[PDB]
């Protein structure tokens, strides 16, 4: 038995109450949220401007010879050559894209420089060979050579005396020393693997050889293995494989390569296909015919345990590193880093520190000293306390890590 | 006209085949699996066919595949081509190989880590035919490969390689040489101008990856 | 030299909106009436003042002969080429969209400083000459991502969660307006912070405060938004993602529903599968990875926390964690008080009737309140609103969560 | 979309319209300065330069100046404007 | 309009007209042009249940003003529960006749195709098409399906 509304009854509602400034207030709103927009169509001042140089020094070349270099000028396309043939052109040449042509040289060439396989512009009417071009160089791994050092220091990776020790034995001393291991008969591993917890320093140690390499270093993006193409990320193996053999003793960092092949299985017909094309041209350019020689491979992972066994055997993957947590004398270490470029009270020590940190890396660690300082900022102070740090461990450490241990804690004292 | 080469992927099948390469003068002609895979439509049965019309070429010319399960896959069907042009690429191998009567002169081989990728009624009558197993080392084959490896280097002769096949067990090939690659360099650190047996111990150890305490248990 | 390139060239640009947020009587009074007419009168002078700017112009020299001949000497249907390598005799190589190369020419009035293999240009048809080069080249799927409105109220909105409003604050706002405070200890702010809680709690309405009140930009991310089926368009579209952030201003990206984006990483049978893995394992790249990171900072928000990968909750990822629970029975006041504001409230009612009797409930649960409550107005043909529209709008709303748990085992 | 009267002139009133600061402006005016313009006589765009800081109450705003100083020693020349 | 097609002559590449009716394929399914179903009135016996679909669907498209006078946001949920056979798809079928706007039918299950990613955004491409038909009704058949838990 409930119903309320009927036509007459709608004019009830909108003249009671403030009849006065209802609508007076409302279309002005209106109205300027209308002005809002024309204006935005009154201005029009987009001007996408590029392409353009300073117009103060074109002005010679585009008076008549840029007229001098439309119809005269030639929009010639380059190609390969497969062979040749004695006594005559017989030039056969293909494009990859197009289809192949059998054509004549012209009369600006030498009839010597028309070598096989080389890049030569053609014309586009009677396809006739004009000018050899210089070999084509891969463009993606020109943008992942570093070219550039990253500032960490081997003293920024504490509590690792012994994990940098054996990556010092295969990266660095046979690229100085390349004696001792001829003059007792040793061959130093050409693969590390560096597995681990996260955030422990996995890339520190990559970031901090970087800085002492004296050699060709080259990162590599992971996931530009993937492409949308059929056998394209197969191509971008081959390409890295060949200008590390060129130079003496490149560096090459792959990371995370979980992510470019962890395992190879066929169940329900199909899945990762194209990612297992990419992996396994890895391994066959990895070991295999034609041995590499001096081209040395870092890997690090989080997770090792889904990787597969082609690439766990020794002879491409060599030693196995691993990181774990620092015990008391690392992590007393590691606040001394971190914690050293702080305005800190002088008198603190930092053992006591080190004991409320039992299973902690140094991401944690380093989390626990930013944190300090900045109850520091909710007070107002330029110096940091004892307490500014036990507040810290607890806010970083206890807020997640236990709540029932630490109110019902009587069972332990 | 057909060998095969199967086991698990340490045991030397690579390593089998670039001897055979070494002493015979006979053509020989690798090949790897994921070559044949191209990006442009029909690449791929041209460069099967006309390494075959090449190897044809040279009388006495053997061709070595390594990986094939890289495109030996159980074939399935589809809608966006993705693998409809492998198939033509395994089709001319397969048109192929039954293409020339068995007259041995240009024997075909293959090698792979895993079977059950293979096609197997794809093969098995006078195709890739030779099944060539290859196992783990028992115990004297470990501890062979073991000296074999430690030729070059300065050993004290107080080392029995029967007694390492003692403590090393369910290794592969390459595994053994990793002991004798990591043994070398424990010495390197002390400085030491010879191995010893305590010196093969650490780098098993070192091989997975161990490390030993005072585990105070044990008095 | 010391200071190469000068950074890119590059301003930024920041939001249009919010052009006087000072409405403040909030009420049927004639200052609001006479503040918005105040706004009417700057805003037809800045309409009339460059309607004049377009009038009053008799300079015409459109090119002074220069441009004129320039933009006839291109062709009228420009297109876009992609440069492969540089021959700087004058005519290079570029690529076309199916690959054909073509020996081209530079036609001047292009300085040879600001093109690289990668950079798209400007081509020809009659001879695909180099006219110009294309800039910016954002594929239009990170645009749709660019937020250009503040959309609702400031940090006087939400009823009370005053804790951790000052936590968000230390991160995003106050290291971007005051960073003096920080070069005196030499810390650098958190980047990462999570939201996490119950559903219905404020998450949502956290991040469009900040994004009300800001200076630098704003970047939306609505969970499987960066997901497609090309195996490769998927990590791809996260290069871009904070390429465009990294260009532009020192701002923030705000990716929400991040559950739908991590799980523990567990290799298992499918094939689809994995290229969602492979997305959400280089996210962890380009977020705390290698090289740098620049000023971009990282706001993500799920209900539940423990299904994700630990990978993303290490610090140097992120390193604030925020809950957000139930309300209680103080602040809970205020979001009573803020939801019935421009409502006529009849003065027979207690606000704490409803509060202190029951007391579980979410602040998503006192809008429907004060929804339904006046719908139950209009259903009985009144303005005020009571007590008894409260009554039969709390038992209406609370009425979609199950009896109850266990019987009288604990007492 | 001016001329003389903008590019010359009409930063004055940042100079004029507030002292407190706030990086709406504060942020704005170097859009118009690390772009210097230098066609014109640039100590047009170096007096907006000089009264951008005509804001009090001391700042972060260093960054900004101490670092055009530093491209204002060498270019934008110390013979006018040092 | 950006993402909007146009006429582009084959003569010199000149552009000759905006094109409406954007990119989708997937409206077949939605919004259906014939509207000859069943009536308000035999439905018979459900008026409480009724009158609440009045105030949240009829109200706010018909009256919005009465939702700014009083000063609350408004409702635009609603869920529709039972056992079977209990009149829930007449009821759409009779605001579906009488509505006076646009009606968008989405059954609850062809959100998943078949490749991952674009089995998703269609619902993203779904509801931003429903702001060109500005006022909308968009229904849901059955959700056991996706939405579950
Ligand atoms: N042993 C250490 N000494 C000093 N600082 C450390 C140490 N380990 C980690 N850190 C600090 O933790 C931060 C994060 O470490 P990092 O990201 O390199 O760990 P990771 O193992 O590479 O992580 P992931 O496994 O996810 O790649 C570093 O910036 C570094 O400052
Ligand atoms: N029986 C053996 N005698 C001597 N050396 C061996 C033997 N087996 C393995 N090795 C050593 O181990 C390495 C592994 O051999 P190989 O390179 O053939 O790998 P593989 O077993 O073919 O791997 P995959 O099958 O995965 O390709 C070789 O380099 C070789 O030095
Ligand atoms: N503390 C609060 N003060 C005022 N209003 C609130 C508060 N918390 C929630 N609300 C109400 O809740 C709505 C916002 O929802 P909220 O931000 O909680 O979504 P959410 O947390 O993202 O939910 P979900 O996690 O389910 O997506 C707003 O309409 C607002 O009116
Ligand atoms: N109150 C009613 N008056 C008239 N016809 C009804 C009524 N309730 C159900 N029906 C009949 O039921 C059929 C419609 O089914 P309904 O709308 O109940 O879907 P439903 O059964 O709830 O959906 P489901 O099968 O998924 O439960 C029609 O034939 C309709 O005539
Ligand atoms: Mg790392
Ligand atoms: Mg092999
Ligand atoms: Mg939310
Ligand atoms: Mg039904």
């Amino acid at each position: 038995p409930i119903r309320a509304l009927d036509e007459g009854d709608i004019a009830l509602l909108k003249t009671y109450g403030q009849s006065t400034y209802s609508r007076q207030i409302k279309q002005v709103e209106d109205d300027i949220q209308q002005l809002l927009k024309k204006i935005n169509e009154l201005t029009g001042i987009k001007e996408s401007d590029t392409g353009l140089a300073p117009p103060a020094l074109w002005d010679l070349a585009a008076d008549k010879q840029t007229l001098q270099s439309e119809q005269p000028l030639q929009v010639a396309r380059c190609t390969k050559i497969i062979n040749a043939d004695s006594e005559d052109p017989k030039y056969i040449i293909n494009v990859k894209q197009f289809a192949k042509f059998v054509v004549d040289l012209s009369d600006q060439v030498a009839p010597t420089d028309i070598e096989e396989g080389m890049r030569v512009g053609v014309d586009r009417n009677k396809y006739q060979i004009h000018i050899p071009l210089p070999p084509k160089i891969d463009p993606t791994v020109t943008m992942m050579q570093v070219e550039e050092k990253p500032d960490v220091t081997y003293s920024d990776v504490g509590g690792c005396k012994e994990q940098i020790e054996k990556l010092r034995e295969v990266v660095e001393t046979p690229l100085l020393h390349p004696e001792r291991f001829v003059n007792l008969g040793i061959e130093p591993p050409k693969g590390v693997l560096l597995f681990g917890p996260p955030g422990t320093g996995k890339t520190l140690c990559a970031r901090a050889v970087a800085n002492r390499t004296d050699a060709c270093f080259i990162r590599v993006i992971g996931s530009e293995l993937v492409q949308k193409y059929v056998g394209e990320g197969a191509r971008m193996v081959r390409e890295l494989f060949e200008m590390a053999r060129t130079k003496k003793a490149c560096l090459i960092f792959f990371d995370e390569i979980d992510a470019i092949g962890g395992a190879r299985f066929d169940d329900g017909a199909g899945g990762d296909n194209e990612v297992q094309r990419t992996m396994l041209e890895l391994i066959n350019q990895l070991d295999g015919f034609d041995p590499r020689g001096n081209i040395k491979v870092l890997m690090a992972t989080n997770r090792p345990d889904t990787l597969d066994p082609a690439l766990m055997r020794p002879g491409r993957l060599d030693r196995k590193i691993e990181f774990s947590l620092p015990d008391l004398e690392g992590r007393t270490h590691i606040f001394k880093i971190h914690a050293r470029s702080m305005s800190v009270e002088r008198d603190i020590r930092f053992e006591l520190l080190a004991r409320l940190c039992p299973n902690s890396t140094g991401a944690e660690i380093r989390s626990v000293c930013t944190e300090a300082g900045m109850f520091a900022i909710r007070a107002r102070r330029k110096i940091a306390t004892e307490k500014d740090f036990l507040e810290a461990v607890n806010k970083v450490i206890k807020s997640y890590a236990k709540f029932s241990a630490t109110p019902r804690y009587m069972t332990y004292n | 006209k057909g060998v095969l080469m199967y086991g698990p992927p340490g045991t030397g099948k690579t390593l089998l085949a670039r001897a055979c390469a070494a002493q015979t003068k006979a053509t020989f002609l690798k090949l790897a699996g994921p070559q044949l895979v191209q990006m442009f439509i029909g690449d791929g049965a041209k460069l099967v066919r006309d390494a075959f019309a090449l190897a044809k070429e040279k009388a006495p010319s053997i061709i070595f595949i390594d990986e094939l399960d890289a495109i030996g896959t159980k074939r399935f069907d589809s809608e966006k081509a993705g693998d409809r042009e492998v198939q033509r690429t395994m089709l001319e191998l397969l048109n192929q190989l039954d293409g020339f009567q068995p007259n041995t002169q240009v024997k075909v081989i293959a090698a792979t880590n895993r079977v059950d990728i293979l096609d197997p009624a794809l093969l098995r009558s006078g195709r890739l035919d030779r099944k060539i197993e290859f196992p783990m080392p028992n115990e004297e084959a470990r501890a062979r490969i073991m000296q074999i490896h430690s030729r070059k280097m300065n050993v004290s002769p107080d080392v029995n390689y029967e007694e390492l096949a003692r403590c090393t067990d369910d290794f592969n090939g390459a595994q053994c040489k990793a002991v004798c690659v990591e043994a070398g360099m424990i010495a390197l650190r002390r400085g030491a101008t010879e191995l010893t047996h305590e010196d093969y111990m650490e780098g098993i150890l070192e091989v997975q990856a161990k490390k030993k305490a005072n585990l105070q248990y044990y008095a | 030299p010391t200071r190469v390139g000068k950074k890119k060239k590059k301003t930024k640009g920041p939001d249009a909106a919010s052009k006087l947020p000072l409405v403040t009587p909030h009420t049927q009074c004639r200052l609001k009436l006479l503040k918005l007419e105040r706004i009417k009168d700057y805003l037809l002078m800045e309409e009339e003042f460059i309607r004049n700017q377009e009038q009053m112009k008799p300079l015409e020299e459109k090119q002074e002969e220069e441009r004129s001949k320039v933009d006839d000497l291109r062709g009228t249907p420009m297109s876009v080429g992609t440069l492969e390598e540089i021959i700087d005799d004058n005519h290079a190589i570029v690529s076309t969209s199916v690959g054909s190369e073509h020996y081209v020419s530079i036609l001047s009035f292009v300085d040879k400083d600001l093109l690289e293999p990668g950079c798209s240009v400007l081509l020809n048809h009659k001879v695909h000459a180099v006219i110009g080069v294309l800039m910016d080249d954002t594929d239009p799927l990170v645009t749709v991502m660019k937020v250009e409105k503040a959309p609702q109220e400031t940090y006087a909105d939400i009823g009370g969660l005053d804790n951790q409003i000052q936590e968000i604050k230390e991160s995003v706002e106050l290291p971007l307006t005051h960073p003096e405070y920080y070069e005196e200890m030499g810390i650098k702010p958190p980047k990462g912070v999570i939201l996490y809680g119950p559903p219905g709690t404020g998450k949502t309405l956290l991040a469009k405060a900040v994004a009300n009140q800001t200076s630098a930009t704003f970047l939306r991310v609505v969970g499987s938004e960066l997901i497609q089926k090309y195996l490769g368009d998927g990590p791809k579209l996260v290069r871009e993602l904070f390429r465009v952030a990294e260009e532009h201003a020192p701002s923030i990206v705000f990716i929400d529903e991040i559950d739908a984006i991590g799980t523990k990483r567990y290799d298992s049978n499918s094939g689809g599968e994995r290229e969602i893995q492979r997305t959400m394992l280089e996210l962890l790249n380009q977020l705390d990875g290698f090289d740098s990171r620049g000023d971009v900072k990282v706001i993500m928000a799920t209900n539940r926390i423990e299904t994700l990968d630990p990978a993303l909750i290490r610090p140097g990822r992120i390193d604030r964690k925020i809950e957000f629970p139930l309300p209680d029975e103080k602040t809970k006041k205020r979001i009573f008080q803020i939801h019935t504001s421009r409502m006529t409230l009849a003065d027979d009612v207690t606000l704490d009737d409803l509060i202190m009797a029951k007391d579980d409930l979410s602040g998503a649960d006192i809008k429907a309140i004060c929804t339904e409550a006046g719908l139950m107005a209009l259903r009985e043909r009144r303005m005020k609103v009571t007590n008894e529209d409260f009554k039969k709008s709390k038992e209406n709303v609370l009425y979609k969560k199950q009896e109850g748990t266990p019987e009288g085992l604990y007492l | 979309m001016g001329e003389e009267i903008g590019a010359e002139m009409a930063l004055r009133t940042f100079g004029h319209l507030l002292r407190y600061g706030e990086p709406t402006l504060r942020r704005a005016v170097p859009l118009a300065l690390a772009l210097i313009s230098v066609s014109n006589p640039r100590l047009n765009i170096l007096d907006t330069l000089s009264k951008f800081s005509h804001d009090a109450d001391p700042e972060v705003s260093y960054n900004s100046i101490f670092a055009m100083g530093m491209v204002g020693s060498g270019t934008n020349n110390a013979r006018l404007a040092a | 309009t950006p993402n909007c097609r146009v006429a582009l002559r084959n003569d010199s590449y000149t552009l000759h007209k905006i094109l409406p009716n954007k990119v989708d394929p997937l409206v077949s399914l939605m919004m259906v042009e014939k509207v000859p179903d069943s009536t308000y009135e035999m439905i018979g016996g459900l008026d409480k249940q009724i009158k609440e679909i009045k105030e949240v669907i009829e109200l706010p498209v018909k009256h919005p003003e009465l939702f700014e006078a009083l000063g609350i946001a408004q409702p635009k949920g609603v869920l529709l529960y039972g056992p079977p056979g209990t009149g829930k798809t007449l009821l759409a079928r009779a605001v579906a006749h009488h509505t006076d706007c646009t009606f968008i039918r989405v059954s609850g299950s062809e959100l998943v195709q078949k490749f991952i990613g674009e089995g998703a955004r269609m619902v993203r491409e779904l509801f931003v098409m429903a702001r060109e038909h500005a006022p909308s009704i968009i229904f849901m058949d059955e959700i056991d399906s996706i939405g579950s838990s």
